[PDB]
């Protein structure tokens, strides 16, 4: 009866880590009965030192493991290029939890649970791992390759990915830091520097390494850059440049392998010259595709959410996911008909992107709402023409 | 698809030449200035990616050529440690403006034989920023209310290496005179400071 | 950085100059001309046209400062009007319309000052960039060759060096100055070089 | 019922905002009345302090919300790009409203009826971001992407654009900027140049951001140059480079997705060698083929007023609209015959770019009259020769 749950402690609180877990239990104790949101409080303690707790994946006797993080505040950690060209951003270094991506887990939709693959991943990895495995006889990397098509949110779900990792490993770990690998600030103007530094780059990432406190989460955008081919025609033109400073990479990846702490983020909306280097070097290897009908169906709820919540759309309403929908045996009443039409939305949306899609009712409000205030059963087959328009703009778009 | 780094390095006897067209751009464009010399008659050039006053006395021409390669060459020996131009008075000769350069060499440049990391770029700039500087001084120099001509000392430590014109003399201060520093600059094995004295006004 | 000006005597015209020279030594002190303009009485293509940019600049300056009056008087280069590459702020708001003191004497004090306001210590030698001047005027004094910026704003990036003054005077107000308007230089300044 | 006003402060004015605004209410309440640009007057008072008052989508028992913009001269273009001090780089830096298109949004005319949409899609993004919506959950990625057949206004458009924006929303953005990037600065004959190119770029770009006043513009112009062949199948080097750009371009879009503040126009040709990416984030498509009759007729009355006004052609006329020419529907008379004629034109000028059509007269004029002196309709004749002219010259080169 797995059920980890989150705990916000404020950049602004005093509290402790017992003080909190002895509240959050009482409370969860006094009401004690799907998932919820517990925002609203009733003990004052928690009112001035947490400011969200909720749970996402009816009954209570299930191992409730409370987790406490605290959502700091910088953005930027500037390190700079050790070697030379000031002001180059070679480095953002982003601390744990930090508010930038709080509740951004709520983003995806994949409902094969390849979040959750992608999620206990690194949580088996740690069982295995610290549990006295022989490397030299099973061994793995630290890579993760997220792989798939464009506007689908591959780095958005490695930052979340990394945020809801954090959440879960507070037992071993008090923080924890993210890495924007800048990949196309990593390569040097000149012949050989610029593997020279990778190292370097690396180095600093060792840095985090050393922290036990701390757990290392390399973020390697678009590794193409890193690795551009290994296949071109002999015209390279920056051979001893490029395939060089890619196997150093690789090297790099090789010697990172032995720890047990970091963990490294890959994606490409790109994969058609991916390298087969890193492919090979076969992380999960996960691939994506586009969002289902599901998905599209519960972003849609989630945006009409936000939005009753910032008044844009006024009479605040009700929504109902597809379970409730199919329950209900799909009957045509006044009530459901506004979800089915939304049904009927994603089963015309699907073959477009999330990202897209998460464009879509705001820009939608912008075009055919043409007004300050709105309403649904206007607003729902406006975002219907709005779709409609998307789909034929993809057309045109030749 | 490369580039590279091709540092050249530096010398005792290079730092000494460049220096020396330094100081002898640098008096020319002082004596151009403040009025010491007829400014009319001179012209420009272009030396340190920049714009230099060059003067036509061929007396004045020669004879600070000779200076330029005698500061050479006791540079060359770390001879000489002050640089000083002495205006004065015509008649009367009353001291009016004193330009003081305090020089450092480098003794250990007999076993510095291997160069010293420093570009032609930064020392260019950085006497680049000694000569703007000395061009503004002139905007507050208490202007010459007359004509003046001036003397040229300096200050080598040896009494030894002494060729035969030059003489001996003396220090030439000033009694009501402020002096002001500008700014620093070297060569890793020359520095020199600089700093000008000037008579303090009559009346304010 | 931050410097102010040192005067036991107030001024009327004085401004005027000042800010004349000020600039001048400025773009000189920023390589946009090969010499000080107080010596470019010399050699009489860019060269001459850049100059008598400078010239007609120098000239409605006079003619404003003859007008009305300057709280603050601001100098770019490169950027826009509403951001720099860098820029000096030239302060006059401490001034009212005296003086038995040269005018001469004034300037060398003030320059005295800023080359012990140690400015202009900058090895990195910019490149050739442009120039643009502006300055508050009165609300309706009527201008005609600059013209105004009525949503204009003080930068705040690359902040140089605001040279402001001090002439001893005890205390003003400052709605004396609210009424007034930046208004800008028509024409941006190049400064060339070969 | 929202009516704007285009309060055009002359810079000889001088005079302060809030007089003005009284002035110009005044003159409402004088004339109390399709829309119209204003300009001679009574008061010398608005004679003096104005230069123009226009408005645009009668009657005025509305509410009128002026908006005073005072022009602005000089664009100097001046961005360093010093990745060695030594780049002479192909940046403009455009102040926004300024005499470079005073009057440009009153022509680039569109089929579709772009403008209002694209228009008040800024608009939308205030009015309902600074609701403090949740941006991660729902987003707009500022990241408009028009396209069209080349020499279709489109770069046009978007300057336009962002000038009449600028002016709507004066209260809450003192100015705005306008930073024109020429891709042809972006490349470099080095291999591992051109992403630190860019990073600076975006660099300065973020300085003109930081400010949260001002209002930005990207008017990125052949976006193509950067995505050419990101996801495609020819050799690898120029690839290599080309990848080694888009990636970072990618990457730092997504950066400045998070300022209210930014617009990010973009444009390109045929250009089907364009994307995967700007593809995805093209929040706004916009095709744009050449335009239809209608527009045609619209932008050769604009043409005949220019001619009339400017005294080049003499004796002037009058002149019909396609809504004023139904509503006695075409019928003949030797009054509207002449914009008939004109009409027959531009039944037989479309299939051409607007670009070519607002240069047909001028080349008419130079072509097949040389007498500065000319009567309009004899003007026609030559006019439609010209168009032939045009026809039969893309015939032969093609
Ligand atoms: N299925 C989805 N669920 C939720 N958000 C999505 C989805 N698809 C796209 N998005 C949004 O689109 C953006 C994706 O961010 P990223 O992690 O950079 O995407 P991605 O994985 O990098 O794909 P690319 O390469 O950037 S197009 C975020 O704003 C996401 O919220
Ligand atoms: N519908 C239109 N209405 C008015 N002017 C137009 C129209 N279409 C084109 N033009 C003119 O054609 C020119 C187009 O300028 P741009 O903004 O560069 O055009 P474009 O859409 O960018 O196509 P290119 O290939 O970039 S020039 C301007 O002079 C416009 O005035």
């Amino acid at each position: 009866p797995t059920v980890h749950v989150e705990v916000h402690q404020r950049g602004s609180s005093t509290a402790k880590k017992e003080d909190i877990n002895l509240s959050v239990r009482k409370l969860l104790n006094r009401h004690n009965i799907g998932d919820y949101t517990w925002t609203e409080f009733d003990e004052p303690f928690l009112t001035r030192n947490v400011q969200s707790v909720s749970i996402i994946d009816d009954l209570s006797a299930c191992t409730v493991a409370l987790h406490i993080f605290q959502l700091n505040e910088d953005g930027p950690s500037s390190e700079n290029l050790e070697e030379e060209t000031e002001n180059i951003i070679a480095a953002n270094h982003w601390v744990l939890p930090a508010a930038e991506f709080h509740g951004l887990w709520d983003s995806l939709v994949y409902d094969v649970e390849v979040k959750s693959h992608l999620l206990d991943y690194v949580m088996t990895t740690l069982l295995f791992s610290d549990k006295n495995v022989n490397s030299n006889l099973i061994t793995w990397n630290r890579v993760v390759l997220l792989h798939g098509p464009p506007g689908t949110g591959k780095t958005s779900l490695c930052k979340a990915l990394a945020q809801k990792l954090t959440i879960r490993l507070s037992s071993r770990y008090r923080y924890g830091q993210l890495i924007e690998i800048n990949s196309h600030s990593l390569f040097s103007k000149w012949f050989s520097e610029s593997g020279k530094l990778v190292t370097k780059m690396f180095q600093k990432i060792q840095d985090l390494i050393d922290d036990k406190d701390a757990l290392v989460f390399v973020l390697i955008d678009q590794v193409e850059s890193l690795t551009a081919a290994r296949n071109a025609c002999r015209a390279g033109t920056e051979p001893s440049d490029a395939i060089r400073v890619v196997n150093a990479v690789l090297t790099q990846i090789d010697q990172i392998k032995r720890h047990s702490n970091v963990v490294i983020l890959t994606t490409s909306n790109i994969t058609e010259k991916i390298d087969v280097a890193f492919v090979d070097r076969a992380d999960i290897k996960q691939y994506i595709g586009p969002p289902s009908a599901a998905a599209i169906f519960k972003i849609y709820l989630s945006c009409l959410e936000e939005l009753m919540k910032c008044q844009i759309i006024y009479p605040r309403q009700q929504l109902l996911t597809l379970r409730e929908l199919e329950m209900i045996g799909f009957i045509e009443n006044n009530v459901s008909k506004l979800s089915l039409l939304l049904n009927d939305i994603s089963r015309k949306s699907e073959g477009l992107s999330g990202r897209v899609l998460r464009k879509l009712p705001f820009l939608a409000h912008a075009l055919y709402v043409q007004a300050p205030t709105v309403t649904i059963e206007g607003f729902l087959q406006a975002l219907s023409l709005a779709v409609d328009k998307q789909f034929e703009e993809r057309k045109k778009l030749a | 698809a490369l580039q590279l780094s091709r540092e050249q390095g530096i010398t005792l006897r290079g730092s000494a030449e460049i220096v020396a067209e330094f100081f002898s751009f640098g008096i020319n464009s002082i004596l151009y200035q403040r009025g010491i010399y007829p400014s009319e008659t001179f012209t420009r050039v272009q030396k340190y990616g920049l714009t230099l006053l060059v003067t036509t006395d061929l007396e004045l021409i020669k004879y600070l050529n000779n200076v330029v390669e005698q500061l050479k060459d006791w540079l060359y020996k770390c001879s000489v440690q002050k640089l000083v131009v002495v205006i004065s008075n015509i008649e009367s000769g009353e001291v009016l403006e004193r330009w003081q350069f305090d020089i450092e060499c480098d003794k250990t440049a007999k076993d510095d034989s291997a160069p010293r990391e420093k570009s032609q770029k930064a020392i260019q700039d950085e006497i680049r920023s000694v000569i703007r500087q000395i061009t503004a001084t002139v905007t507050f120099l208490p202007l010459l209310e007359v004509s003046c001509s001036f003397d040229l000392l300096i200050y080598t430590d040896k009494d030894l290496v002494v060729p035969e014109k030059w003489e001996e003399s003396g220090p030439q201060f000033i009694t009501n005179s402020e002096e002001v520093r500008l700014r620093s600059f070297t060569t890793t094995i020359h520095k020199v400071n600089s700093m000008v004295a000037y008579k303090i006004p009559v009346n304010d | 950085c931050m410097v102010p000006v040192v005067f036991p005597g107030p001024v009327q015209e004085g401004c005027c100059q000042f800010t004349c020279e000020l600039l001048k030594h400025i773009m000189y002190q920023r390589q946009q001309l090969p010499l000080p303009y107080e010596q470019l009485k010399h050699f009489y293509r860019k060269c001459q046209q850049a100059l008598a940019e400078l010239e007609s600049v120098l000239s409605h300056l006079e003619d404003f400062f003859a007008r009305t009056l300057v709280p603050r008087v601001l100098i770019l280069l490169g950027g826009n009007a509403l951001s720099p590459k860098e820029f000096y702020e030239l302060d006059l708001s401490l001034l009212a319309p005296d003086q038995s003191l040269s005018t001469a004497a004034c300037l060398r004090r003030l320059f005295r000052a800023i080359f012990m306001a140690d400015a202009f210590s900058e090895l990195q030698a910019p490149p050739l960039m442009g120039t643009v001047v502006m300055a508050q005027g009165h609300r309706n004094c009527g201008e005609d060759w600059f013209r105004p910026k009525l949503n204009y704003r003080v930068p705040s990036r690359g902040h140089k060096l605001t040279v402001t003054l001090s002439c001893g005077r005890p205390s003003i107000r400052t709605t004396a100055w609210e009424d007034y308007i930046w208004f800008q230089a028509p024409v941006t300044f190049k400064g060339f070089r070969e």
